[PDB]
């Protein structure tokens, strides 16, 4: 020990510093502000691969309520909006067993609506599925739940 | 966009020139705690002493005063006295809660007597009225 | 309910409550006319007034509310604004029957 | 009387049912201009206000009385809008003039 | 069936004809 | 020492309590428990201390007492507990000043 | 009454010549509820899509150009812009995105809209578009600044289609409230709200030539001038389906898609139902499925083209209908 | 081995369960298993399904079955619509404490629809009540000297009710505009500080 | 129970907060244009 | 600040034997520590039903029970322990006792095993 020579070091740890200067105050100022005034309304982001599917599926829920209130006049509605939903996550629970989702009730319009909407969602999900395998299979970045999940749904799948 | 601080002749001055600082989300008003422009002027150059408006310009415009004194724009009376005369010849309730008070703050529609301090004609009418009832 | 505070009480809990019900099920319907109810039977007018106005706002295509609040404002003899209040619904909605026949 | 006036009959019809040839014009060009302008201008105004309030770098009367109007140059490590703190606000919705809400006109299937 | 049927083509398009890199449009600006 | 009570009676933190009641005089008289015999406290403090905790824990007691199954036996118990600390109050409030 | 009948009776529509189906372009793995052309050229056509993707597609050939991934969720609207070369796109996670076509990438992911976005509308003489979501609000953006400049507060429920037109009623909103609005962006407010629907208006379309503005509840279709705010016409859709899109012809040919698929065209201002046709769907679809979703136009008016629910798209080539009233 | 009363008990549990939810149900009936419930209730419990005998038209095509799909006697039953070992006899042929213990259990679960969120949100609904009535009786024994009632804390500054009149909305100020309103508002209000006195 | 679906969003306008994002920082502040 | 901290910060002046010393004085005198019925979160093995109310408590149901040493050891040198539990619906204290000598529990005077 006891060689000095700390130049090049120090030149390096400067260069270092410099891109800390924004970070820092982009980060460290952020926070400042945070203590003085502490965020309203902030807006989450779907992009994550936690949260999708459950907003696409919301997405897909409000959508066919839509179409249904376009479709026929109603009073007192809220009420039957619920009664819907629970119809197309029945009709859903359906094609995922393979059981012929078959209601005398249901009126032929409607029930179309709901067919089309499940065999959406069935073209969403299958694709997804398939794509997870192909990921799976090369080696990118699964998530462990993630395959979990592209397992059970595969084999859902064969079964079908 | 900015409207216009609301600030009294007697309030201001007796100058024919006053230089004030505005600092906009200054403080938050008293009666609505809601950020507003602070405008704080010296009265005379070397008279000690500063005088910051307490009030949002619409909070003011509501009860229709001073934005400094806390007095009618008209009259130069406390809010109570001046609203209670024009009830002699209905009162302001300042809802004094956290959140239903910047509510009240946004509303618009001058609190309670306020039109007629506002109006020449309401608020001569007003004056003219309480001077038979004197007489 | 013995005392006057102890109603105070009781009245400021309920309107909690109610307000509660509110902030999730905004666009609910039911439970502002309950509420309207209530306040009408506390025999305070204007709050009731107010609750059926929020209401109208949130839902202003919704007779039953429309029909309900006149009621209240017919209930406690109050016909002028009971009328105005009428008016006001004619205007917003003419080709629903009701609020005519009303 | 008042609920006549409040809402009219011409707005149910339709106003090209009785003459086709009429056609609304194509805005005028000049007019056009104008209003980008205007949108254009304000619109940059606003975006230059939000850049200001954004915390990371890059005369008036009263009465009959005239006054000068300042901006003090703050310190700038106190808070810039010392104002403001995330508060929540509800607002009242101020709607005085009423909307027309016009329209027109087997429940066992349904 | 009558997208198949009389005189009216149906294209299955499965891959992508022109590059993915390529432009979809190009400003060119003096030589 | 999961479970917050674990840290709370770990000793750093009983050094530092010791510590503040040393220099400044912090105590916490809900961390201690009430001395049984009265008249070995000199201190007028610590008695008045002492007398607030037991008022609080009466207070405590009453609270939960009128509850809405009052015929089960926990109630009937702290009845009599409630009497034992009107008791230990009353003693609190000695003639000595 | 008698005296607008009578009139009614006696005005003639021109003929429009009917509409065969041409090209359709089975490609998409999903829905295609966005379709959009250039205002430029009229080369390409890119179709967002419940794959995701959108894809870019030749009108001439009918070939797909290429594809672009720049979304999670469902595309539910794309907008080519005029006066540069962006393509907005926008995605029910929440991603108002804007592709540079010099390049095909993504570049200014506009950030605030709190829930799906429906429709994107650029505005046609600024550097500034307007994006309106299941939010209630229809939020306007400075392309560069890539933040919302201004917001528009009047919406009580999801507003879908929110064209803009360059003059003063410069965006036209239109909700599930069944209010169609006319604003002011630079008053922050409205100015003329139109409440004529019962439904959800949940299509409507800028004229090219005409500035006006139909619009289409669960059957009745509006059509208005937006310069006072003010009704022009009601179409002959009496029991039509649940009206998806509402593409307006450079030649006053407005096309309606139902959610029965039946491609109904009517001449425009006339208010008189030129046409019906009848859809069609691929042997393994359902007949339930068969819906044009989404739909639009060329800048020349000779090609329809009509995204549908059979993870197609179908373009429409070129005796008219008796008249007939109540 | 199956008795009849936890068979019954086990129809209850499907109808109030659900015919693909076979673990609750195996649970409900402490010996009996969850994949062999399935099993049962396919077999017996089940309505639609046709237990009973039939004409001999059926018999004969069952045979015929039986001769040309060499004993697939799953699908036999099928076509049928009948079930499988009933169908396959035919075509050969051409304690206490502890039930009441159970049954007991079983009722309970049944009939109650509640868990620990049910059962809690409830009960502490309850208490609170408990505790304002407990607050109400101090109040009115200490009533010769001045008491006030306490108030909800507050936990990030909310209303009270009570005050300030909560976000209003306007009266709308209409054409036929009348003055009595005001009025009758005060003659209401005078009865409810006579019913405060007493 | 309280895991529950839903009727409607919102869209509510406060005072900004004025934090510094990391989307938001500048990034292509040319626009391009078309031809004509 | 982070639950895998290595180091807590002392004083500067801390005789740790001293400071032990010190705890010790003041432990008792400290109310928690100097007690029995220590908290405790444990599943309930012998599923059972609550003698009061007769509320069925199943197998491995959770709950924030007290655990108490029994002096009276199991031998000599292998401790035993009452292990109090609450029902959800009646609040009568329901407790068990694991005597290892049959490697299980015994009921205490709480419940019936079933
Ligand atoms: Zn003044």
């Amino acid at each position: 020990p006891g060689c000095g020579f700390w130049q090049p070091a120090w030149r390096v740890w400067l260069n270092f510093l410099r891109g800390t200067i924004p970070l820092l105050e982009r980060y460290i100022g952020n926070l400042i502000t945070r203590q003085f005034e502490g965020r309203s309304n902030e807006i989450v982001k779907t992009t994550t691969k936690q949260r999708l599917d459950a907003y696409y599926d919301l997405e897909l829920r409000n959508s066919v309520m839509d179409d249904i209130l376009e479709m026929m006049p109603e009073s007192i509605r809220q009420k039957k909006a619920r009664t819907i939903l629970q119809h197309l996550s029945e009709a859903w629970r359906c094609w995922k067993a393979n059981i012929p989702w078959d209601v005398p009730g249901m009126p032929a319009p409607i029930k179309k609506i709901i067919e089309r909407y499940i065999k959406s969602k069935a073209d969403a999900w299958v694709s997804a599925a398939h794509y997870n395998r192909e990921r799976i299979k090369r080696g990118a970045h699964v998530e462990k739940t993630m395959v979990k999940k592209n397992l059970g749904r595969l084999t859902r799948l064969w079964i079908k | 966009n900015e409207p216009p601080p609301n600030i009294c002749e007697q309030c201001l001055g007796d100058e024919a020139n006053i230089r004030m600082t505005k600092i906009p989300q200054g403080s938050e008003c008293k009666i609505c705690t809601l950020p507003f422009t602070l405008y704080h002027f010296k009265t005379s150059k070397r008279s000690n002493n500063i005088i910051k408006t307490l009030i949002c310009v619409r909070c003011a415009t509501q009860r229709n005063i001073c934005q400094c004194c806390m007095l009618d724009s008209r009259w130069h009376i406390p809010i109570q006295l001046r609203d209670h005369l024009i009830s002699l010849v209905v009162m302001t309730e300042e809802a004094k809660n956290d959140m239903m008070k910047r509510f009240l703050s946004l509303k618009n529609v001058k609190l309670g007597g306020a039109q007629i301090t506002s109006d020449p004609s309401e608020a001569d009418n007003i004056v003219d009225k309480l001077k038979n009832i004197l007489l | 309910i013995l005392d006057l505070e102890e109603l105070r009480e009781y009245q400021r809990r309920k309107r909690t409550e109610y307000e509660g019900y509110l902030k999730r099920n905004r666009l609910d319907m039911g439970q502002w006319i309950r509420y309207a109810q209530f306040e009408i039977e506390q025999h305070d007018m204007r709050r009731a007034r107010s609750i059926f106005e929020r209401a109208l706002l949130v839902d202003s295509s919704f007779i039953p509310l429309w029909i309900r609040y006149i009621d209240a404002e017919l209930k406690v003899k109050c016909i002028n604004h009971a009328r105005n209040l009428m008016n006001r619904a004619i205007s917003t909605l003419p080709r629903v029957d009701k609020l005519w026949y009303k | 009387d008042q609920i006549a006036k409040n809402v009219k009959l011409d707005d149910f019809i339709p106003k090209r049912q009785s003459n086709f040839e009429l056609s609304v014009p194509l805005p005028t060009k000049a007019e056009i201009q104008e209003c980008t302008a205007r949108t254009k201008s304000y619109i940059q105004r606003l975006v230059n206000a939000k850049l200001a309030n954004s915390n990371n770098r890059a005369l008036l009367l009263n009465n009959s009385h005239h006054i000068e109007v300042v901006s003090k140059q703050m310190d700038p490590l106190l808070p810039r809008f010392v104002g403001k703190k995330a508060r929540k606000v509800v607002a009242p919705t101020e709607n005085d003039e009423v909307v027309p809400v016009l329209h027109m006109d087997d429940p066992n299937e349904w | 069936g009558k997208e198949v049927e009389v005189l009216m083509e149906t294209k299955n398009t499965q891959s992508p004809q022109t590059p993915l890199v390529e432009p979809v449009t190009e400003r060119t600006k003096l030589q | 020492m999961s479970r917050n009570v674990d840290k709370a009676n770990s000793v750093l933190v009983r050094f530092q309590e010791q510590q503040a009641e040393s220099a400044g005089g912090y105590k916490d008289y809900s961390r201690y428990q009430r001395p049984r015999n009265v008249s070995k406290v000199k201190s007028i403090k610590e008695a008045n201390e002492w007398k607030r905790q037991v008022s609080k824990e009466i207070k405590q007691k009453s609270t939960r007492i009128y509850d809405p199954s009052l015929n089960e036996m926990q109630i009937a118990e702290l009845n009599d507990e409630l009497n034992n600390l009107f008791k230990e109050w009353k003693r609190w409030q000695w003639h000595i000043d | 009454i008698v005296n607008r009948y009578e009139k009614l009776l006696s005005q003639r529509p021109e003929w429009h010549a009917p509409w065969k189906l041409s090209r359709v372009i089975n490609g998409h793995l999903g829905w295609v509820r966005c379709v959009a052309i250039d205002p430029v050229d009229n080369e390409w056509f890119i179709t967002g899509s419940n794959d995701t993707t959108m894809k870019v597609w030749d009108l001439a050939t009918g070939k797909l150009k290429t594809t672009l991934a720049g979304h999670v969720m469902t595309v539910r609207d794309v907008a080519v812009s005029d006066r540069h070369p962006y393509l907005f796109s926008v995605s029910e996670d929440k991603t108002v995105k804007c592709w540079d076509l010099e390049k095909n990438q993504i570049i200014r992911d506009y950030y605030g809209h709190l829930s799906g976005v429906r429709t994107v509308s650029i505005h046609p003489t600024l550097d500034l578009i307007a994006t309106a979501g299941r939010d209630s609000v229809i939020k306007l953006w400075d392309m560069r600044t890539r933040i919302p400049v201004i917001t528009l507060v009047g919406h009580k429920g999801p507003i879908n289609q929110v064209q803009c037109t360059p003059v003063d009623p410069q965006v036209v909103s239109s909700s599930t409230d069944a209010t169609v609005r006319l604003w002011d962006v630079v008053a922050g407010k409205t100015m003329k709200v139109l409440t004529h629907h019962k439904r959800s208006v949940r299509a409507t379309a800028l004229h090219p030539k005409e500035f006006s503005v139909a619009s289409a509840c669960t059957d009745d279709i509006r059509s208005w001038g937006l310069a006072e705010g003010s009704l022009l016409t009601n179409f002959e859709s009496e029991k039509t389906g649940i009206i998806n899109t509402l593409s307006i012809n450079q030649d006053d040919v407005l096309f309606a898609g139902g959610d029965n698929g039946v491609l109904s065209f009517y001449d425009y201002k006339s208010g008189h139902k030129y046409q019906s046709l009848a859809t069609r769907e691929m042997v393994g679809s359902l007949e339930g499925e068969r819906s044009v979703l989404c739909s639009t136009f060329d800048k020349t008016g000779l090609r329809l083209i009509t995204g549908e629910a059979d993870k197609s798209i179908k373009i429409w080539k070129q005796p008219g209908l008796a008249w007939n009233p109540n | 081995v199956w008795t009849n009363v936890e068979d019954q008990i086990l129809k209850a549990a499907v109808q109030k369960y659900g015919t693909h939810q076979w673990s609750k149900v195996a649970s409900l009936l402490q010996k009996k298993t969850a994949r062999q419930s399935e099993l049962r209730w396919n077999e017996y419990l089940n309505p639609k399904l046709n237990f009973t005998e039939f004409s001999k038209e059926e018999d004969a095509q069952l045979l015929d079955l039986a001769r040309e799909l060499p004993n697939q006697w799953r699908t036999i039953a099928d076509m049928m619509a009948r079930p499988a070992q009933v169908c396959v006899e035919r075509y050969n042929r051409l304690l206490e404490d502890e039930e009441k213990e159970m049954l007991a259990e079983a009722r309970a679960r049944l009939l109650n629809t509640q868990g620990k969120k049910a059962t809690r949100k409830i009960r502490e609904r309850m208490l609170e009540e408990s505790k304002r009535i407990a607050e109400l009786q101090k109040r009115r024994e200490l009533k010769q000297a001045g008491i006030n009632v306490a108030i909800k804390k507050p936990k990030k500054k909310y209303g009270t009710d009570i005050d300030y009149n909560e976000d209003i909305v306007y009266e709308q100020a209409p054409m036929p505009g009348i003055y009595d309103t005001s009025t009758e508002d005060r003659q209401i209000k005078k009865k409810f500080e006579q019913f405060e006195r007493k | 129970p309280q895991l529950e679906a839903r009727s409607g969003a919102k869209a509510a306008a406060y005072t900004p907060t004025g934090i510094e994002h990391a989307r938001l920082l500048p990034g292509h502040t040319t626009l391009k244009y078309r031809k004509f | 600040s982070e639950r895998k901290a290595i180091n807590k910060y002392y004083p500067p002046d801390y005789n740790p034997l001293e400071a032990e010393k010190l705890s010790r004085k003041m432990a008792k005198k400290l109310k928690t520590m100097n007690k029995s019925h220590a908290s405790i979160r444990l599943m309930t093995p012998f599923s059972m039903r609550c003698l009061e109310c007769n509320e069925y408590i199943p197998k491995s149901r959770k709950f924030n029970g007290k655990k108490e040493l029994l002096k009276e050891k199991y031998l000599d040198s292998i401790k035993i322990y009452r292990l109090t539990i609450s029902c959800p619906r009646c609040a009568n204290s329901i407790a068990f006792r694991t005597d290892p000598g049959n490697s299980d529990y015994v009921m205490e005077v709480g419940g019936v095993r079933n």
